[PDB]
């Protein structure tokens, strides 16, 4: 019935249990990534939802629910350099997509 | 030109050393991490192969 229907994303902490999840709100990590919703299907179950890592947020207490995109992004003025390392990070990532 | 481009060569292959001497220092700074973690992980990879 929401004219911008969302959900959001977070992560869980060790030991999953969904009677905590229920129980306690801590469960649950304080970081938090809100998105929109695309489009529900169940085509055999009654819930396969799309879920996206968008807005990343992290609630200062999940328990209190406030929330801002403090999406912190500090760089350096000089953006020549610190590419560099870019080359062999990607390197990196596709020697994983290569060898596995 | 040849000067500038030999100049250009030392700015370049020293930051190439400076990322590499970098990256070479923070390999070891992960290599810190205690050998009997990676025998750990292969305990949990022989525990992981359990099913």
């Amino acid at each position: 019935r929401l004219a911008q229907p969302y959900v959001g994303v977070f992560l869980k902490r060790d030991d999953s249990n969904e009677s905590d999840v229920v129980e306690s709100l801590d469960e649950i990590y304080h970081t938090g990534t809100f998105a929109q919703i695309h489009e529900m299907q169940d085509l055999g179950d009654k819930l396969r939802m799309i879920v996206m890592g968008h807005r990343r947020v992290h609630i200062s207490r999940q328990l209190e629910m406030v929330e801002v995109e403090n999406v912190v992004h500090e760089d350096f003025q000089v953006t020549e350099e610190v590419k560099a390392l870019t080359a062999e990070i990607v390197k990196t990532i596709r020697d994983i997509i290569a060898l596995n | 030109r040849l000067y500038k481009a030999l100049s250009l060569l030392k700015k370049e292959f020293e930051l190439s050393k400076l990322q590499q001497r970098l990256g070479r220092e923070v390999e070891e700074k992960i290599k810190q991490t205690h050998r009997k973690y990676l025998l750990q992980e292969q305990l949990k990879i022989i525990k992981k192969e359990l099913g």
